[PDB]
C-alpha cells in the first residue's frame, strides 16, 4: 500500500529511465514482455491477471528516443498511451519548451498523472529525471513542477537532475538554461541530487577500469544508487527508512536542499573476490573526495548532515563502531550547530547484479546522501560562465523571440546571489 | 546555633574524627554490625597516620616518625589498637608535644596551641579541603569527549519568565476562553 | 486479578513487544497456536495478568499495536507468535509522520488517536481488577514519541489512580541513526515527566556494549537486544505471577523507589549473564548474582552509576534460595560502598524473592536503581538539542504545522530545571 | 572457620595455582565439576577453609587472578579443574607490562588494581572468620613483581593485623630467561621486606637440581616444579583442616620462627622423594624423613645450609605415629650439629603432627627453617644489580615512566643493610 | 585480543611480504582463497562469515610487482584496495621517493593504517619490511616512519631492513641512501633487525647446499625467522614472550638497537634425519659466526644481551644446561657491566613446512636475536665508502634537484660519527 511515481523528460531523462527499469525488472523477477514465469507493488500494479504496468510516464517533444523505446525488447511492458511524444523539438530552447510548445503537450502529461494517481492508495511521492543542460528537459521539467505543487501540494517530489560538468561541455549555451531551470526549481522541489557526467567518468576509469565509457554505463550507476535510495520501500530491514523522513534529517533549512551522492564500493569481477570488502572499508571509500558523484571538492567545505543506506548482511554494531572512526578524523569536519549529522539505515536484500553490465555481485554495499556547505563552487562558476555571455547579450535574441521577457534573466542571477550569500550565513559559526 | 572555643574546634576535630574512623581498610570475613559500629566510632593506627601524613606532621622530625607514633599509639589507644573521640584528642596534644619537643620555651599548652593554628582546625573550609582518602569506588567493574559538561540550564529567570510568565497567564485565558467558547458553542450548538 | 494491559508505539516498540510477547508465551507454555502445552500447574494459576480467553480454549494477548504507517505491523504478523495478536487491535494510518514529532502529536497523530483510544477504553473497562498500563516507545523517532506521549497523558486524564509504566530508549549520541533526534527527544521528556508514573531508559549503545563485552558474541544483531530488553522486562512481573516469599506489586516498587513524585527515571540491569564457552565455568550462587548485578558495565545505560549516588535500590530474586543470605549480601554490598549511597535516607536497598526461576536457568535478578547519575544524559541530549536550535536548524518542519518556537523554548527550560534538582539531591546533606 | 583466601600473579603465579588447586581439589575427593565425590568423612569437615559454597551443591575456590595480560587466563581456563575458578573473578588489562616494574607498578598497574581490589573486599569482608592471604609471584617478571607487591602494601595498609603469606621465585643467576631480572628483584625485595609477614623464596635452579638428583627423572618440565611447588604449599596448612596431636596454625608458625620482625625468609623443603625404580626399597620411618628433610640437597633454594647457622626450624609431620620418637629425633639432629645451631637460643626446632597424610603417602614432612645461609642470594642478586647499574644500563625504560635514579639508591642501600644486619646476628654470641 | 600489522614498502618488501605470507596461509590452515576447509586473529580478521584478511598493506611506486601480487594465486586473499600503487617509481633515488612523488602517496597509506587500526583492539605494535639500497623503500620507509612516529607516539615498531653487503652489490648509488635512511630511522624505529644478503647467501651454499640460489630462497628463511619471532604470541607456550618485552631486556640504551640475528637448525631432509638435532647441538650451531644472518663477525666484539627463542619439545632443564656450557666457552665473551645475558623462550609448535621448499621438518629449533659490539664495522664500511664519492660531490645533482638542500648530507655523516663514537664509548670496561 505504498507507491511512488517516476516521470522521465528528455533525451536524457529517458535513457536513464531505460537503465533504471532495466534494473528494477530483474530486480523483481519479471521479464522483458511483463509477465512473472508483495514487493512490486511499490513501482507497478498488478492487471488482474498476468502482465505488470510500469508507474512511469515518459516524455519528449523529439520522437526519435520514443520510437526507439517503442520498438526494443520492452515494447509490451510500458502502456501504449503513457509514451508521450511531440512532433517538433525544443532545441536547446529554455523559452520553446516552457512558452511555446511544450504548454500544448503538458495538459496531456498532467491527465496521465492523474489517471495513475488515482490507482494508488499510499502514494508516497513523485520522483523526476531529467538533464538540466537542455530545452525541452528543462522547460518541461519546469513546466511540470510547477503544476504539480498546485494540483497535489504537499506530495513530495524529488529530481535527480544532472548539471553540467565544469570544464566538459556538449552545447554552448546550457548555462542559460541550466541557470533558469535552476532558479524554477529553487522554490518548486523538495529534493535536488546533483549528478554532472565528469565525476561518474572519472568513477570508471579509476575504478571500473574502462577507458572508453559511454552513456549506458554511467546510467547503469544512477540506476543503481536509486535502487539503493528505494530499496527500503520494499525489502525488510533493521532500520527502514521512508521518503518522508528526510526533509527532517537532511534539510535544515527550507531554501537548502541540493546536495551531492556517493555510492561504494565499485569493481569489477575480475579483482572483487580477492578483498574482504568489510564494511569498515567500504564506508571509508564512500567518504573518500574522489569517490563523488558530482565533481566536488568535500574537503573545501563543512557537512551539514549525512544520510548513508547499508544493504546486505551489515551489521549495526559494525556501522556505529565506522560511524566512529569517521568521527575522528580530522579532515572531515562537520558544521558547528549539528552535534550528530548522520542518520543510518540497514537493508537486508544485496544489489541486484544486471547480467552484460560493470559491476559485480557483492552481498554489502552502501550508499550515502550528502548535504555540504562546499556545493557553493559549482553555482559560482554556473554564474561566472552566465555572466561573461550576458554581459554582451549574446545568444539572446534566440531567448526573446520566444515570448520570453527581457528581465526574466535578471532575477535568476538574483536568486543565485542570494543562494550563494545564503550557504555563506548558514556555513559561519556562531 | 553556636560552639565553645574548645569544641568548635571540638566540632571541627569531631568531623575530622568522623571521617578517620569510616576510612579504616577492616580484615576479616563475615562481621556483626555491632562490630562494624563499633569500628566507625574508633581511629586505627593506619588511620592516625593517614591523619598525620595529610596534615603534613609524619615523618617531619626524629620524635613524629612512623615508629614513635607507633609507640604513642599504642600507649595512649583504647585497648593497644583503637582511639576513640577523647583519646583521639590526647594523642593529638602528644603529638603537639613530641613535634615540638625541640621548641624548649614553648609550654604544652602553647605546643597544641601551635599545632591547631598549623593545621588550621579553625578554618573548617581549610580543614575540610586537607581530608583525604584510603579507597573506594561504588562497586562497578571499571576500565575526547571525558572533558566534563557543565550543562548551565538557562534561567527563564525573572526577567526570562516575565514574557514566559505572561505568556503562562495569557495560555490560561486563552485555555479559559477557548473552555468558555466550546462552552458557549455547546451552548450555541445547544 | 491486578493484570495490566499492554500498548505499543512505534517500529522499535512493536520490535520490542514482538520479543517480550514471545518470551512470556515460552514462559507460559503457550504455542503460537494459542494452545497451552505446559508442565507445571502454575503455568494456569495466574495466566489472566497477559492473556485473555476465547472460545475454544485459546488465549490471545491484551496488547494493543499502533503506527502511523502499515509495515511494521505487516512485518510483525508474519513472524514467529505473530497469530497470537488480535487482528482488530492493530490500528494503522495511511501517510507515517517521517520522524517529525509535530506530524506525530499535531496533525496525524490527533485524528487517529481516537480509534485506538477505543480500543484500549475497551481493553480496560473490561478487566477484572486494573493494576495498570505499561508502555514501549523510543524517543528517537516522530510517530512514536510524539503519539505515545500524548496518549500516556489522554489515559492518565482518564485513570488518574492506576499505575503506568513506560520503557523508553533514547537516541545516545554515540550510534545516532537521525540527525534530528535531539529535537523530539526533548521535546517528549517534557511530556514524560509529567504525567508516567514510572519511566525506564534503555540505550541502543548500552546494550552493543554489553553484547560485546559480557556476552562476547561476535555479531550483535537487533534480536539480542530485543531478548535482553524482554528479559529485563519480564523480570520485573514475575512476582506478580508467581508466588514467593515476599511478593511485591508494581504500586509497591513506586511507593519505594521514588521519593519525591518527579523523580523516576531508572536504569535498569539484568544478571546473569555468561558467555557460551563460559556457562559451564561459572557456579550460580547469590554472590556471584550480586556481584555482576552492582557492576558499572551491567547497566542497561551508558550512565556511569559510580559518578553519583544512589537514592534507592531494588532487586528481584528469582528461584528458591535462603533469606537470609540475601538480607546479608545486600548489608554487605551497601557497607563497602558507603560512599555511593546517599546518607540521609539510611537503608536504601529493597529485596524480593521469588520461587519460581525463569525457564532454563536456576536463579535470576531483576535490578532497578533511582541514582542521580542519570543527570549526564540529560545533559548531553540538551547541549545538542541548544547547538543545534541556535541557528534554527530543521525547525520550519516542526513550525510549518502549528508549532512555535515558545513551545521549544518551555521544554528547554524545563528539561534544564529538571536536571538541576535532580542533582539538587545529590549535594544535599544531613 | 579461620579461613585464607588465594590471590595470585603474573604468569608463574598462575601456573604454580593450576597445579596448586588440582592438589587441593584431589586431596579433598573434588571433581573438576566442583561435585564431592570423596571416601571419608573429614574430607568435608573443614572445606570451608579453601572453598566456598554456592547454590546446586557445588565448591567454588577463592582464588582472585590477576595479570596484565589475557593469555595465561585464557589458557589456564583450558586445563584440567579449570572451571572450578569463578568466571567474574578474572581480572586482566588490554596492554601488558613487557617485564619492566615500572609500568607494572606506576602507570598500568595503578590504575587497573582499583577493580581487583574491588573482589578482593568483597570475598574477605564475607568470610567467616579471617586467617589471613596467600600470595604467589615471581620475582623474575615485571608485571607480577609490581602488581603483586603494591597490592601486598594495599592490603596490608586495610587489614593490619591479619597475617600474610608470599611464595615468592626470585631469578637464579645460574639459569637465567630475562636481561632485566637484577632490576626488578632489587626494587621487589625493597617492598617486600616492610609489608609481608611471611615470605618463602623458590628457586628454579634447586628444582632443577632436585628432580635431576632426588627423583633421578629423565626430562624435567614445569608441571613436576610446581607439583613439588604444590605439594610444599600443601603441606604448611595441612593441620589446619584436619585434625592432629599437636594443631599448629600458621599464627603459630609466625610466632615460633620470627625473632625479630624484619628476619622473615624462610627456605622450605619436603621430604620424602624417592624415584620410581627405588620406591620399593625404601622403608618409610621416622629417621629416614628427618634425614632426608635436614638434607642440603633437599631445600628448595639454592643457597647452602651449612654455610650458615639456623637461627630456628620447623616440621610438620604427617600421618600416625609416635610422638616420643619425634621429639628424641629432633633432639638427635640437633645434638649432632650443634656447630650449625645459634647457641643463644636453646630449643630452636618447632614440631607438630598431623594424622591425616597425604594421598598415596603413609608418613610426610614439610620442613620450614630460618637461616642465616640465606645472605647469599641478596648478596649475589645486589652484585648483579651494581653490575648492571653503575653503567645506567637498561634505565632509560624504567626512567621514561616517572621513577628515578633515587629509588634505586634507596632500594639498593635497604637490600644491603638488610644483608648486613641478617648477618649481624650470625656472628653473635652470649 | 592481540594483534599486530605488518608494512611492506618496495620491490624487496612485497618480495618478502609475499614469502612470509605464503607461510602464515600454511601455517593457519587458510587456503589460498582465504577460506578455511583461535589464534588466527593475530595476523588475520573475520570478516563474519567465511574469508580471513590478512592486517597487511602493500606499498610501492612502481606497479609491476603489485600486478603481478594481484593475478597469482593470492589474488582473493588480499583486499583489494590496500594494495597501494603509484605511477612513477623513484629509480634509485631517495629525494624524490622522500619530496617529491612519496608525499602524494603517503595519504593514502595513512588513511588505510588507520582504517585498520580501529579494527584492532589490542595493537601490540607495527611491523614493517623495507629494502634499504633503494630510492622508494627507503624514502617512502622514512617518511611513513616519520608519521607513525608522531600519529601514534609509543606504540612499537620493528623494522626488518636489508642493508647492502660488504662488497656485493647490485647498484652504485646505494650508500647515499643507505646512510639518509639510517639517519632517518636511528630516532624513530625502536628495533632494527639486519638482513644483509652475502650471509644467507653463504648459509644456503654451505648448509642448504645450494650452488644456485634466488631470492625466494632467502625469502623463505626471512618468512621462517619471522614465524619464530611471533609464535609467542599466538601459540601456547611454557615461557612466553611478548613484542613488547624486547626493549627492556635486549636495549641498554635509547640509541642502540640494531642487532643481528641467527637461525638453526638449517637442513635439508636428504641428510637431517641422520643426526638427531639434540638442543645441545643446535643451540651451539646458533652461536656460530659463519651461521650469523648478517655478515660481520661477533669474535670480533663484545655481547650485551642475548634474546633466543626455542620452539618444539624442548625442555628448560636442557636449556639451561645449554646456556651454561656457552657461558663456559673462553671465545664468547660478555660485556663486564652485564652478568646475565640471556632471555629464553620456549614455545610448543614445531615450525611448520612449506611444500616444494628446502627446509625439511624437525621438531626442535631455536631463533637467537642477539645484540652485539661488532655491529659497527657495517657502518664503519658503509661511512667508508659514502666518503669516497662525497668528496668528489658525485651524483648529488641528482638529489639536489629533487628538492632536497646540500647540507642534508653532512648531518647524516655526523650522526654515523656520533652512533660510531657511542659504540666505541659503551664497549670500555668499567
Ligand atoms: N548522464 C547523462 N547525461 C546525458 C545523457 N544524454 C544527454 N545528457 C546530457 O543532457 C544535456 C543536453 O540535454 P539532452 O538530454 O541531451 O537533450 P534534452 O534534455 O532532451 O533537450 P533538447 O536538446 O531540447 O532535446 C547534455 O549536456 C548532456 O550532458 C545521458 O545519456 N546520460
Ligand atoms: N633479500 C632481498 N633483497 C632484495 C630483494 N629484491 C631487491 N633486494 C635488494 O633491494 C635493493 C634495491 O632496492 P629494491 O627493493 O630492489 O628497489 P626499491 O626498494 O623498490 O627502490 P626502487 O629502485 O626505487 O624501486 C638491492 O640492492 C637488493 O639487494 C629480494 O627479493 N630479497
Ligand atoms: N532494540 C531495537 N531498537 C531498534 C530496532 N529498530 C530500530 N530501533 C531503534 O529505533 C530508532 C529509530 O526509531 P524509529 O524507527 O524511527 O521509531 P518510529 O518513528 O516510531 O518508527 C533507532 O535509533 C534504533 O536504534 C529494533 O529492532 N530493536
Ligand atoms: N615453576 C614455574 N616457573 C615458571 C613457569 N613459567 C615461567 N616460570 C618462571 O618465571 C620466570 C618469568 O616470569 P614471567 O613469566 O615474566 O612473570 P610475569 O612478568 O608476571 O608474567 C622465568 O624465569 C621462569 O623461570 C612455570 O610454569 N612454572
Ligand atoms: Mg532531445
Ligand atoms: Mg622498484
Amino acid at each position: 500500500m505504498r507507491e511512488v511515481i517516476s516521470i522521465h523528460v528528455g533525451q536524457g531523462g529517458i535513457q536513464v529511465g531505460n537503465a533504471c527499469w532495466e534494473l528494477f525488472c530483474l530486480e523483481h523477477g519479471i521479464q522483458p514482455d511483463g509477465q512473472m514465469p508483495d514487493a512490486f507493488n511499490t513501482f507497478f500494479s498488478e492487471t488482474g491477471a498476468g502482465k505488470h504496468v510500469p508507474r512511469a510516464v515518459f516524455l519528449d517533444l523529439e520522437p526519435t528516443v520514443i520510437d526507439e523505446v517503442r520498438t526494443g525488447t520492452y515494447r509490451q511492458l510500458f502502456h501504449p498511451e503513457q509514451l508521450i511524444s511531440g512532433k517538433e523539438d525544443a532545441a536547446n530552447n529554455f523559452a520553446r519548451g516552457h512558452y511555446t510548445i511544450g504548454k500544448e503537450i503538458v495538459d496531456l502529461c498532467l491527465d496521465r498523472i492523474r489517471k495513475l494517481a488515482d490507482n494508488c492508495t499510499g502514494l508516497q511521492g513523485f520522483l523526476v529525471f531529467n538533464s538540466v543542460g537542455g530545452g525541452t528537459g528543462s522547460g518541461l521539467g519546469s513546466l511540470l513542477l510547477e503544476r504539480l505543487s498546485v494540483d497535489y501540494g504537499k506530495k513530495s517530489k524529488l529530481g535527480f537532475t544532472i548539471y553540467p560538468s565544469p570544464q566538459v561541455s556538449t552545447a554552448v549555451v546550457e548555462p542559460y538554461n541550466s541557470i533558469l531551470s535552476t532558479h524554477s526549481l529553487l522554490e518548486h522541489t523538495d529534493v535536488a541530487v546533483m549528478l554532472d557526467n565528469e565525476a561518474i567518468y572519472d568513477i570508471c576509469r579509476r575504478n571500473l577500469d574502462i577507458e572508453r565509457p559511454t552513456y549506458t554505463n554511467l546510467n547503469r550507476l544512477i540506476a543503481q544508487v536509486i535502487s539503493s535510495l528505494t530499496a527500503s520501500l520494499r525489502f525488510d530491514g533493521a532500520l527502514n527508512v521512508d521518503i518522508t523522513e528526510f526533509q527532517t534529517n537532511l534539510v535544515p533549512y527550507p531554501r537548502i536542499h541540493f546536495m551531492l551522492s556517493s555510492y561504494a564500493p565499485i569493481i569489477s569481477a575480475e579483482k572483487a573476490y580477492h578483498e574482504q570488502l568489510s564494511v569498515a572499508e567500504i564506508t571509508n571509500s564512500a567518504f573518500e573526495p574522489a569517490n563523488m558523484m558530482a565533481k566536488c571538492d568535500p574537503r573545501h567545505g563543512k557537512y551539514m548532515a549525512c544520510s548513508m543506506m547499508y544493504r546486505g548482511d551489515v551489521v549495526p554494531k559494525d556501522v556505529n563502531a565506522s560511524i566512529a572512526t569517521i568521527k575522528t578524523k580530522r579532515t572531515i569536519q562537520f558544521v558547528d550547530w549539528c552535534p550528530t549529522g548522520f542518520k543510518v539505515g540497514i537493508n537486508y536484500q544485496p544489489p541486484t547484479v544486471v547480467p552484460g553490465g560493470d559491476l559485480a555481485k557483492v552481498m554489502r554495499a552502501v550508499c550515502m546522501i550528502s548535504n555540504s556547505t562546499a556545493i557553493a563552487e559549482v553555482f559560482s562558476r554556473l554564474d561566472h560562465k552566465f555572466d561573461l555571455m550576458y554581459a554582451k547579450r549574446a545568444f539572446v535574441h534566440w531567448y526573446v523571440g520566444e515570448g520570453m521577457e527581457e528581465g526574466e534573466f535578471s532575477e535568476a542571477r538574483e536568486d543565485l546571489a542570494a543562494l550563494e550569500k545564503d550557504y555563506e550565513e548558514v556555513g559561519i559559526e556562531t | 546555633k553556636n560552639l565553645t572555643k574548645e569544641q568548635i574546634r571540638m566540632k571541627n576535630l569531631k568531623e575530622a574524627f568522623n571521617f578517620y574512623c569510616k576510612q579504616q581498610n577492616v580484615t576479616g570475613v563475615a562481621f556483626t554490625f555491632d562490630r562494624i559500629v563499633h569500628e566507625q566510632n574508633v581511629i586505627n593506627l593506619a588511620c592516625f597516620m593517614l591523619f598525620l601524613k595529610q596534615f603534613n606532621i609524619l615523618n617531619k622530625n626524629k620524635y613524629v616518625t612512623k615508629r614513635e607514633i607507633q609507640i604513642m599509639f599504642k600507649k595512649y589507644a583504647l585497648n593497644y589498637k583503637e582511639l576513640d573521640l577523647d583519646h583521639f584528642k590526647i594523642m593529638i596534644e602528644k603529638v603537639a608535644i613530641a613535634f615540638y619537643k625541640e621548641e624548649e620555651n614553648l609550654s604544652n599548652i602553647d605546643r597544641v596551641e601551635k599545632l591547631y593554628q598549623y593545621i588550621e582546625i579553625d578554618n573548617i573550609h581549610k580543614f575540610r579541603s586537607k581530608f583525604g582518602l584510603l579507597n573506594q569506588p561504588f562497586n562497578i567493574q571499571v576500565k575526547p569527549f571525558d572533558q566534563g559538561r557543565d550543562i548551565v540550564l538557562k534561567k527563564v529567570d525573572p526577567v526570562v519568565r516575565q514574557k514566559v510568565k505572561q505568556f503562562q497567564e495569557f495560555k490560561k485565558s486563552q485555555q479559559a476562553l477557548q473552555i468558555m467558547q466550546l462552552d458557549q458553542k455547546n451552548i450555541n450548538q445547544s | 486479578m491486578r493484570e495490566i494491559v499492554h500498548i505499543q508505539g512505534g517500529q522499535c516498540g512493536n520490535q520490542i513487544g514482538a520479543k517480550f510477547w514471545e518470551v512470556i508465551s515460552d514462559e507460559h507454555g503457550i504455542d503460537p497456536t494459542g494452545t497451552y502445552h505446559g508442565d507445571s500447574d502454575l503455568q494456569l494459576e495466574r495466566i489472566n495478568v497477559y492473556y485473555n480467553e476465547a472460545t475454544g480454549g485459546r488465549y490471545v494477548p491484551r496488547a494493543i499495536l499502533m503506527d502511523l504507517e502499515p509495515g511494521t505491523m505487516d512485518s510483525v504478523r508474519a513472524g514467529p507468535f505473530g497469530q497470537l495478536f488480535r487482528p482488530d487491535n492493530f490500528v494503522f494510518g495511511q501517510t507515517g509522520a517521517g520522524n517529525n514529532w509535530a506530524k506525530g502529536h499535531y496533525t496525524e497523530g490527533a485524528e487517529l488517536i481516537d480509534s485506538v483510544l477505543d480500543v484500549v477504553r475497551k481493553e480496560a473497562e473490561g478487566c477484572d481488577c486494573l493494576q495498570g498500563f505499561q508502555i514501549t516507545h523510543s524517543l528517537g523517532g516522530g510517530t512514536g514519541s510524539g503519539m505515545g506521549t500524548l496518549l500516556i497523558s489522554k489515559v492518565r486524564e482518564e485513570y488518574p489512580d492506576r499505575i503506568m509504566e513506560t520503557f523508553s530508549v533514547v537516541p545516545s549520541p554515540k550510534v545516532s541513526d537521525t540527525v534530528v533526534e535531539p529535537y523530539n527527544a526533548t521535546l517528549s521528556v517534557h511530556q514524560l515527566v509529567e504525567n508516567a508514573d514510572e519511566c525506564m531508559v534503555i540505550d541502543n549503545e548500552a546494550l552493543y556494549d554489553i553484547c560485546f563485552r559480557t556476552l562476547k558474541l561476535t555479531t550483535p544483531t537487533y534480536g539480542d537486544l530485543n531478548h535482553l530488553v524482554s528479559a529485563a522486562m519480564s523480570g520485573v512481573t514475575c512476582c506478580l505471577r508467581f508466588p514467593g516469599q515476599l511478593n511485591s506489586d508494581l504500586r509497591k516498587l513506586a511507593v519505594n523507589l521514588i521519593p519525591f513524585p518527579r523523580l523516576h527515571f531508572f536504569m535498569i540491569g539484568f544478571a546473569p549473564l555468561t558467555s557460551r564457552g563460559s556457562q559451564q565455568y561459572r557456579a550460580l550462587t547469590v554472590p556471584e548474582l550480586t556481584q555482576q548485578m552492582f557492576d558499572a558495565k551491567n547497566m542497561m545505560c551508558a550512565a556511569d552509576p559510580r559518578h553519583g549516588r544512589y537514592l534507592t535500590a531494588s532487586a528481584l530474586f528469582r528461584g528458591r534460595m535462603s533469606t537470609k543470605e540475601v538480607d546479608e549480601q545486600m548489608l554487605n554490598v551497601q557497607n563497602k560502598n558507603s560512599s555511593y549511597f546517599v546518607e540521609w535516607i539510611p537503608n536504601n536497598i529493597k529485596s524480593s524473592i521469588c520461587d519460581i526461576p525463569p525457564k532454563g536457568l536456576k536463579m535470576a535478578v531483576t535490578f532497578v536503581g533511582n541514582s542521580t547519575a542519570i543527570q549526564e544524559m540529560f545533559k548531553r541530549v540538551a547541549e545538542q538539542f541548544t547547538a543545534m536550535f541556535r541557528r534554527k536548524a530543521f525547525l520550519h518542519w516542526y513550525t510549518g504545522e502549528g508549532m512555535d518556537e515558545m513551545e521549544f523554548t518551555e521544554a528547554e527550560s524545563n528539561m534544564n530545571d529538571l536536571v538541576s534538582e535532580y542533582q539538587q539531591y545529590q549535594d544535599a546533606t544531613a
